[PDB]
């Protein structure tokens, strides 16, 4: 325990946070195959389910 | 003598004395520990 105890102290650095927010209508227009529109496709697949 | 038993006495060597048996402790002088390398962690004083 304390040898796994003393290498996760060494080998243990801060962080590189990144948040990285992304929109689903954005990957599904930029699909290069069988791309579409998210809100024609929700209102679609909805009232034709 | 006229029997053949001598006259004068026999000399009586003296046995040796029972030695004083010695021992000893010998000893042994290994080197000490030295430092490892430090190495700088994430935490804070109190908490290391």
């Amino acid at each position: 325990l304390a040898q796994m105890e003393k290498s996760y102290l060494e080998k243990d650095e801060r962080a590189l946070e990144v948040t990285r927010t992304v929109s689903l209508a954005e990957v599904y227009a930029g699909l290069t195959e069988n791309s579409f529109i998210l809100k024609d496709k929700v209102t679609e697949l909805v009232n034709a389910g | 003598t006229i029997d053949g038993q001598p006259l004068s006495l026999s000399l009586y060597a003296t046995p040796a004395d029972p030695s004083m048996l010695l021992s000893a402790a010998i000893t042994a002088s290994q080197g000490g520990g030295d430092l490892p390398h430090a190495v700088m962690p994430m935490y804070r004083f109190p908490v290391i």
